[PDB]
């Protein structure tokens, strides 16, 4: 999971 | 927004759509390319091809279970492009590049047409 | 094999599937969550959820045009997860995390359940 | 395009  | 994003989600979705295609699950169309038949999901074809997008948004053609391609279309070129639609991987070879590029032009798959043009230019 | 791969292909496919969902094109099921209704593509739901994969591979349920979820399922939690299925982006907030995690457990979306567990653990 |  990432900060887009 | 403040959303978080799962990096592998799109790839995992496409992998599962290809698994459903391989097991012939919820496929809703057969693409006829001369003597050859290819089962697929209309939504995936539309998501990958400007030609299929135009066909399946048509109020009469959206309901057809069989689509016949132009007789000049090569079945192997189509097979290679259908595999690309469902996997992101393109089996481009010296022996098939002309058929793949012609099929990609007909199907309106601009990124495939672009790489074929570049691969051909390098060999000239 | 000796294939070449188009990096953005899976993301571009998912983007187009979401555009078809927004315009209600070739959607083939309505998911009923108490008073709320959500139109979707069965193939995308199966590709994202262990619950929908089980439902739509069932020889009788594969043909239903309406699926009713358990009354304990929260419509907003479902909406957030449906948006995630079609975009890879999850709108996870303090005010919705419990409903999102419970809905993801019911839908069998293990990566969502995992991030909810981690976000909850950090706040404890 | 890349070599996967
Ligand atoms: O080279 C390409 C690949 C392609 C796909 C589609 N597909 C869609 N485009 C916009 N909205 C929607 Cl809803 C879809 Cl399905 C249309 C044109 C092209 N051209
Ligand atoms: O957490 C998750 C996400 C998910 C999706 C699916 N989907 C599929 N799996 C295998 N082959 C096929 Cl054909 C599909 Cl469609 C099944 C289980 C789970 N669990
Ligand atoms: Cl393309
Ligand atoms: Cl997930």
């Amino acid at each position: 999971w990432v900060i887009p | 927004d403040s959303c978080i994003q799962f990096t592998r989600h799109a790839s995992d979705v496409l992998l599962n759509l290809n698994r459903l295609r391989s097991r012939d699950i919820l496929t809703d169309v057969v693409i006829v390319v001369s003597r050859e038949q290819f089962r697929a999901h209309k939504t995936v074809l539309m998501a990958c091809s400007g030609l299929f997008y135009s066909i399946f948004t048509d109020q009469l053609k959206c309901n057809l279970s069989v689509i016949n391609l132009d007789p000049e279309i090569n079945p192997e070129g189509f097979c290679i492009l259908l595999d690309f639609m469902y996997t992101s991987r393109l089996n481009l070879r010296e022996g098939n590049i002309m058929a793949v590029m012609a099929t990609a032009m007909y199907l309106q798959m601009e990124h495939v047409v672009d790489t074929c043009r570049k691969f051909i230019k390098a060999s000239e």
